[PDB]
């Protein structure tokens, strides 16, 4: 917007950290699936 | 200082009994006085065997704390509170940075200490089984008495009794015995019970019968003798202190890790001073340059790769402790794959240690029985009416006996009461006729005449469990010639016929053909007495010969050997396939080893000895000339006269060497004459006799069911199955687990080169620090961990059985064309994908590229909180920052990016991964895992405090990805280049 | 010699001349791509330097500037760098229509010269004297500090609304058009003293938004000149200026996040 853009100096590190931290386990999640398929 | 111990042993068995008692002022008869026994003891010293000095842990623990890669770390540790001590007295400094990073620098070097201790590992007993052999108490005759005291009170001159059931206490000259079997298995390997008397019989003492040696037995019987050597004196005291003594000595794979460590150190120290010198001609203040030489050292040595080696070999010893094989030295994981030469003993290594019927000569033809374990052969005879009559004279004239509660055992492996050879009949018709003892009970023996010295055989009157009969049958064997001059008929296929010289010609071939094949061999025969001449109340005197003993009717001869462990021929083969030269070591007697040679594939079909060559062509053996020899066969007694020269020139000249009637010095020397050619070596083995060589070994490897407890304590190695196989698996994982190595260490050695590269641009192009030093921990510590180590599950690309064994001279675990490739070109494109999202961070933050060049200067400075972007905007001290370390987090995230594809890559040295394929789980794992740790690193709260890790925005994780790319392409480029032409180019520059 | 001939040391470096050649030819190629997606007029993020920083003229040593009234090159060293800024601010330098405009001489709103776009010339920035700076060689006894707020592209600093209560309750508030700037230490051992554009101690809205270097070449950001004519001598003061507005934060990492740290000692 014009006098109104606040939103262009901010930015959602909040959720960028709740999907980085959701794949970063998952991730972990599929990589026991694959290893432990035989131990 | 073990060069005295190397040599045969000098004695006097040939003096007379009293001319020994005049040697050691000894009474033959009262024995020695208490008096005099007490200034002997004071004199002489204990019998009793002293452990060697060994090396304290402590020092064993801190010697790893100084090896190259230590050494550097710990110059940064300390040089991390260098440059803290200068903060802290000039510009008071509240911050945390060089001494946190020097603590956990020093915990890395302690750390990676208990890595390589962990795989430096030495555990040896081999003095301590020795002092096991000594009894605890001995019976002497002192004062005319006899008494029991403590053996370490023996003393030389005192004289000592010795019964079946006891160990001898000291060597000991035989002066009266009575029925004195000894079992001399410490010496020669074999368990055979050997007399004792006091006449001398042999010239040399290991084979004389008026000896007894300490850590051997008296099996039966009784004797006295005379001590004329005690504790480390004895002639295996001396073995003892020979194996305890003898240097250890370091490892192929030990030499390998050293050599790379020298080759990286060397750039590390290069590089650290070239650039700290590059520095202070720049005008930086030592204040800096010591920071920057820091991160340099940090950059240079990888941190985890040592760990990762030793995790590499511990997950291959768990993959062999699940095939029943034992490593107790993480390192001997290796040797066995670098093994050019296998010294092998024979009784109960290759052979199953145990009296076994081979052959059978019944109806003019020769049979085979089968001697193997698990009965993999197949049937000979069952049908002819002949054999059930030779099964029978075997069954019932036979005294042994299977032992109480073995029916859960199989047959073949049940302990059994009696000698070798009769305990081998009685296992050979249980198997092939049923329960023996149902035999015995049937067929009711009355009368017989045990096996005599002089008679030279064995008879047996028996009830014939006939019920049209029930009359008395008479069975004998023994000597194969005596038990024919006994024979007038011959059960031919059933019935019986005269003996004419046609059939005795052909039992005397017969009998030389199983001799031949280094087989005892026996004759059976038997004779139904006439029924009107003996009435079923007939008393038979077995003292006075009250029957006849002619005229009786042959039935066969039985032929016997120790044989083969069944898996031993096919394991030998294998061996020799691979390349490996396979060399028989025993102390049994030669015409035994020749004959085991063969069997196992040893000395192969058609290769010859120079006795051989002279009998054959009927000439002397001086006439033949030696080099039409491939195969020798070396007696002890020659080896002994026989300067190591010679031995040197025997091993050179001769690809088929049985060395037979060792002694266990003997077999050191073999070994050491193999060692000094440049080979490496692997022995194998089971008994006390082959401790030195165990030890010596580069690899000593000892069997785990049949072994002595000495044998497993002298070597690397257990097979604890006795399963010889596992020799091959051994040596395979052994060259598999060498590549794989090469390409876990390629993989850390990539990643250094996108963690020196930002130093030394921070220092040639003014720029704001592209990556940490906390950052490259993260990395070598963190992310590269499991990765690196996956490879070690890595398939080979190739039949690597098939290759000959690698020169430990020229074939290196890390050479120049590693090096070439993993600094000079994967690495070199990671380092630019590293930039690359540095140059683009920064960029869309308002710092474009070429505004950065030279402006270090005031982004460093804390004090301008107001520093122009390309954009014109100003920024403060801690923003600016924010921007940075985010820059550090996405290089870091680069090189986990680019990481990827080389992972993927070091995967083959050869091979295409669309050829190999990705089979490997614990890789993939590696893969998740690493993203996954790298990822939490960078979005879990408050890791921008601890490790300065910021989140990275979606777009920043694509950065590298061109050039994660890029990696694949080319080395899959460049392996397809080396596959289409063997010649060299490629090969000889980038192959691994 | 050391590895291999003469042959094979050629080869290894034709090779290693044409790879890194490649290898520096792709790095700057895909810098290239980099910079065709980039505009010229704005930075891609500015999330980073959102809060506006808040930094002065005198070059602190550590955040602090102790010297000796009694002493001429005691305080030499911060009038290096308090001339170098106003020096800048040179009524020479802003000469003709192009590229300055005269503005309100009171704090007014915002100017909007369009887009970030190059389909105008050079956007015309706003005058500024250095004589809107009363008072301020410089103060050779009780310093007279310049502060400056951190200059964002197309960023509007909004000042508070007097609906409730605030820390200079209602005092000169121009709401509407003045960023304000007050100083402070408890510890009142001081005399704060404010200059600036109409004499306020704030920072006149008319010379927002920034339209960055490419747009906006000779702009020149507002000041506010700050004297601290204490009675007191020869011991640290901690004094800390704050800035106060809608889109103004602070940070207990980041110290000059919309403020001041300055350690005064007038020792002599
Ligand atoms: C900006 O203004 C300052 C004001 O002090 C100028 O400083 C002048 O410097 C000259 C020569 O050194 C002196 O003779 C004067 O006394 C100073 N003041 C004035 C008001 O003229 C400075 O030169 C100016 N800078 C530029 C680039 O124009
Ligand atoms: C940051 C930049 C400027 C540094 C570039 C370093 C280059 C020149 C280095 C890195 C790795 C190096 C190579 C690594 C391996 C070998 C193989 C060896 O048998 C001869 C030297 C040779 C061929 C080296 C020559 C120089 C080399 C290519
Ligand atoms: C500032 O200077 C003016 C003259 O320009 C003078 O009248 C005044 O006293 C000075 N103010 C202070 C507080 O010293
Ligand atoms: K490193
Ligand atoms: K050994
Ligand atoms: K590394
Ligand atoms: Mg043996």
């Amino acid at each position: 917007e014009g006098p109104d853009n606040d939103e262009r100096f901010t930015y959602d590190y909040y959720r960028l950290r709740v999907v980085g931290l959701i794949v970063a386990a998952v991730l972990c999640v599929i990589g026991i699936i694959i290893l432990l398929a035989g131990k | 200082l073990d060069e005295l111990k190397k040599e045969v042993s000098m004695d006097d068995h040939k003096l007379s009994l009293d001319e020994l008692h005049n040697k050691y002022g000894t009474d033959l008869t009262r024995g020695l006085t208490n008096a005099r026994a007490k200034e002997i003891l004071a004199r002489d010293g204990p019998n009793s065997l002293t452990p060697p000095p060994t090396t304290p842990e402590w020092i064993k623990f801190c010697r790893q704390l100084f090896g190259g890669f230590s050494i550097l770390l710990w110059i940064g540790a300390i040089l991390c509170f260098l440059a803290y001590g200068i903060q802290a007295a000039t510009e008071d400094e509240p911050a945390n940075d060089n001494l946190y990073l020097g603590v956990v620098l020093s915990t890395v070097v302690i750390v990676t200490g208990c890595f390589s201790y962990y795989q430096e590992a030495k555990s040896s007993r081999i003095m301590d089984s020795f002092k096991n052999m000594v009894p605890q108490q001995a019976l002497v005759i002192r004062d005319g008495e006899k008494s029991t005291i403590n053996a370490e009170f023996v003393v030389a001159g005192d004289l000592v009794e010795v019964k079946g059931g006891d160990r001898i206490p000291a060597d000991l000259r035989i002066i009266s015995a009575h029925g004195c079997k000894v079992d001399n298995s410490s010496l020669t390997g074999e368990s055979e019970p050997q007399t004792r008397s006091p006449e001398f019989s042999s010239e040399n003492p290991l084979e004389t019968r008026n000896i007894a040696f300490f850590s051997t037995n008296c099996v039966e019987g009784t004797a006295r003798g005379v001590v004329v050597y005690t504790g480390d004196r004895t002639v295996m005291g001396r073995i003892a202190t020979l194996a305890s003594g003898l240097e250890v000595g370091r490892t192929p794979i030990a030499i390998e890790i050293e050599h790379f460590i020298h080759i990286i150190t060397g750039v590390a120290v290069f590089l650290g001073v070239s650039f700290f010198i590059l520095s202070l001609i720049l005008g930086y203040s030592w204040l800096e340059a010591v920071i920057f030489l820091i991160g340099i050292i940090v950059a240079n040595v990888p941190e985890g790769l040592l760990a990762t080696v030793t995790v590499c070999l511990t997950l291959t010893a768990k993959r062999m402790a699940r095939k029943n094989c034992l490593v107790k030295n993480l390192e001997a994981v290796e040797t066995l794959g670098s093994t050019s030469t296998i010294c092998s003993d024979k009784t109960g290594t290759l052979t199953q240690n145990r009296m076994t019927v081979a052959h059978m000569w019944f109806d003019n033809q020769i049979h085979e029985a089968d001697t193997t374990e698990n009965q993999s052969g197949a049937a000979f005879d069952k049908t002819s009416a002949t054999w059930s009559a030779l099964s029978r004279i075997a069954a019932l004239c036979n005294r042994a006996v299977f032992q109480a509660g073995q029916d859960n055992v199989p047959i073949l492996k049940r302990s059994v009461a009696g000698d070798a050879s009769e305990s081998a009949l009685l296992k050979c018709i249980e198997l092939c006729c049923g329960s023996v003892q149902g035999m015995r009970d049937r067929n009711p023996k009355i009368v017989e005449i045990p096996f005599n010295s002089t008679n030279k055989y064995q008879l047996s009157i028996h009830e014939n469990e006939k019920s049209s009969e029930s009359r008395y049958l008479l069975v004998m064997k023994g000597a194969p010639e005596r038990i024919l001059d006994r024979c007038s008929t011959i059960l031919l296929n059933g019935a019986e016929e005269p003996l004419k010289e046609d059939m005795k010609e052909a039992f005397q071939n017969a009998y030389l053909e199983l001799g031949g094949l280094g087989e005892r061999v026996l004759g059976f025969c038997h004779f139904a007495l006439p029924e009107d001449k003996y009435n079923e109340g007939y008393p038979f005197d077995a003292d006075e010969p009250n029957f006849p003993t002619t005229d009786l009717c042959f039935v066969g001869l039985m032929a016997m050997i120790d044989p083969p462990r069944a898996a031993v021929p096919d394991a030998v083969g294998k061996c020799r396939s691979a390349g490996i030269k396979v060399i028989m070591v025993t102390g049994d007697h030669p015409i035994t080893a020749k004959a085991i040679a063969k069997g196992v594939g040893i000395i192969s079909e058609g290769n010859e000895t120079i006795e051989d060559i002279a009998a054959r062509l009927n000439i002397p053996i001086g006439q033949v000339n030696p080099r039409d020899a491939k195969a020798c066969v070396v007696h002890g007694s020659d080896l002994k006269d026989l300067s190591t020269e010679v031995l040197d020139d025997i091993l050179h000249y001769h690809t088929e060497i049985v060395f037979a009637r060792t002694s266990p010095q003997q077999k050191l020397i073999i070994v050491e004459g193999c060692q000094r050619q440049g080979a490496i070596v692997a022995v194998t083995g089971d008994g006390v006799n082959d401790s030195p060589a165990l030890k010596k070994a580069d690899i000593g490897v000892a069997m785990g069911i049949s072994g002595s407890d000495v044998s497993k304590q002298a070597a690397d190695m257990i097979l604890l199955d006795d399963n010889f196989a596992s020799i091959v698996t051994g040596v395979e994982e052994g060259r598999l687990i060498f590549d794989n190595l090469k390409k876990s260490i390629a993989y850390t050695l990539t990643s250094n080169i996108p963690e020196i590269t930002p130093f030394l641009v921070f220092i040639i192009g003014n720029v704001p620090l592209p990556l940490g030093t906390v950052t490259i921990l993260c990395i070598d510590l963190g992310t590269d961990m499991v990765p690196a180590i996956s490879l070690a599950y890595e398939q080979a690309e190739s039949d690597i059985m098939k290759r000959q064994p690698r020169n430990p001279k020229t074939d290196k675990l890390v050479n120049e064309r590693l090096i070439s490739m993993a600094y000079g070109q994967i690495g070199m494109i990671q380092a630019l994908g590293g930039f690359f999202s540095y140059f683009v961070i920064l960029a869309e933050n308002g710092f474009l590229p070429m505004d950065l060049i030279g402006k270090r200067v005031r982004w460093d400075d804390r004090w301008i909180s107001d520093v122009e972007d390309s954009f014109g905007q100003q920024w403060t001290y801690e923003q600016r920052k924010i921007v940075e370390f985010t820059c550090h987090t996405s290089f870091f995230i680069s090189i986990v990016v680019v990481q990827w594809a080389d992972l993927i890559i070091c995967k083959t040295r050869r091979n295409s991964i669309f050829q190999q394929g990705m089979k490997n789980k614990i890789l993939i794992f590696g893969l998740f895992e690493e993203t996954a740790l790298a990822a939490f690193l960078s979005y879990c709260p408050g890791t921008d405090v601890a490790l300065r890790m910021y989140p990275l925005k979606p777009s920043w994780w694509f950065c590298a990805f061109p050039y994660s790319l890029i990696i694949f392409l080319y080395d899959e480029m460049r392996r397809f280049i080396i596959r289409r032409s063997p010649g060299g180019w490629v090969e000889q520059e980038t192959y691994y | 010699f050391l590895g291999r001939t003469g042959s094979s040391w050629f080869k290894i470096f034709l090779f290693y001349l044409i790879f890194y050649g490649c290898l520096a030819g792709i790095f700057i190629g895909t810098i290239q791509v980099l910079l065709l997606t980039l505009s010229d007029f704005e930075p891609k993020y500015q999330d980073r330097v959102a809060p506006p920083g808040l930094s002065h003229a005198p070059y602190a040593i550590k955040t602090e500037i102790s010297f000796s009234i009694s002493n001429p090159k005691s305080y030499e060293s911060f009038v290096k760098s308090m001339h170098k800024l106003m020096d800048l601010y040179n009524e020479s330098s802003q000469a003709g229509n192009s590229p300055f405009e005269d503005c309100s001489d009171t704090p007014a709103d915002y100017i909007k010269r369009g887009d970030l776009d190059d389909s105008q010339g050079q956007k015309k920035a706003c005058r500024f004297s250095r004589m809107w700076l009363k008072n301020c060689g410089y103060a050779e006894g009780k310093p007279c500090v310049v502060a400056k707020l951190n200059r964002i592209i197309g960023f509007y600093p909004k000042p508070l609304k007097n609906t409730t209560d605030l820390p200079e309750e209602l005092q000169a508030n121009y709401n509407q058009y003045v960023l304000p700037l007050r100083c402070a230490a408890r510890e009142k051992i001081g005399s704060i003293e404010y200059f600036g554009l109409g004499g306020y101690a704030g920072f006149p809205l008319q010379y927002y938004p920034y339209y960055g270097k490419r747009l906006q070449k000779k702009y020149l950001q507002p000041l506010l000149a700050i004297q601290f004519t204490n009675l007191t001598q020869n011991m640290e003061l901690r004094i800390e200026c704050k800035v106060y507005g809608e889109n103004i934060d602070y940070s207990e990492k980041d110290r000059f996040r919309g403020r001041f740290e300055v350690k005064i000692e007038v020792k002599s």
